[PDB]
């Protein structure tokens, strides 16, 4: 019954996949974040490509974004709804960078709120 | 009638095929004197393109995908 970030990425992320969103690889995210029209990225937890981590914090520091690094990403893959392709397979959801600003054009919640303010501290 | 039998080259031609990098490192690269991630690729002047936009440099020509400029360097 208390909010958090871990509670707020489940809303906020769910709001991406309702309105596209969720950049899955470093393809169609180089545009956004070369024409700065992204504000927060959630990247993969233990990534085992050094190459791809270390790019990814010069990205951050190319324009100044936090990223959000949280263990035990079943849950949310759970959340998420990902096992898809009807019920065949199971793909996993380990990367995603939203556009148009923090929050899309739909729902509005206090999840934005305490993010932003995880974000400025 | 009988069967056409559209069978006498080619005995079983397939779709195309591509093979991508699982994340693409041979577009941004270290070794420029920057923190940052280093820019070899050509920038595209053009404004209905951008820097997400990679115009393969291959041995040959720039091939963009929708104005495909060339460039000759001889």
């Amino acid at each position: 019954g208390v909010m958090d970030v871990n509670t707020a990425l489940q809303e906020v992320l769910k709001t991406a996949l309702i309105h596209d969103g969720l950049a899955r690889g470093i393809r169609e995210a180089a545009k956004a974040l070369d024409k700065r029209q992204a504000h927060l990225c959630v990247l993969a937890s233990n990534c085992d490509e050094p190459m791809y981590v270390k790019l990814v914090e010069a990205l951050c520091a190319e324009h100044q974004i936090n990223l959000i690094k949280v263990d035990d990403n079943k849950k949310l893959g759970e959340w998420v709804g990902l096992c898809k392709i009807d019920r065949e397979g199971k793909p996993r959801k380990v990367v995603g960078c939203s556009c148009v600003v923090v929050k899309d054009y739909g729902k509005e919640s206090q999840a934005k709120d305490v993010i932003e303010e995880y974000f400025k501290c | 009638k009988k069967r056409k039998k559209k069978s006498y080259t080619t005995p079983k031609k397939n779709k195309h095929k591509r093979k991508k990098v699982k994340l693409a490192v041979l577009k941004y690269y270290k070794v420029d004197e920057n923190g940052k991630i280093s820019r070899l690729r050509r920038e595209c002047p053009s404004d209905e393109c951008g820097a997400g936009v990679f115009m393969a440099s291959h041995f040959d020509r720039h091939y963009c995908g929708k104005c495909c400029l060339t460039y000759c360097f001889n």
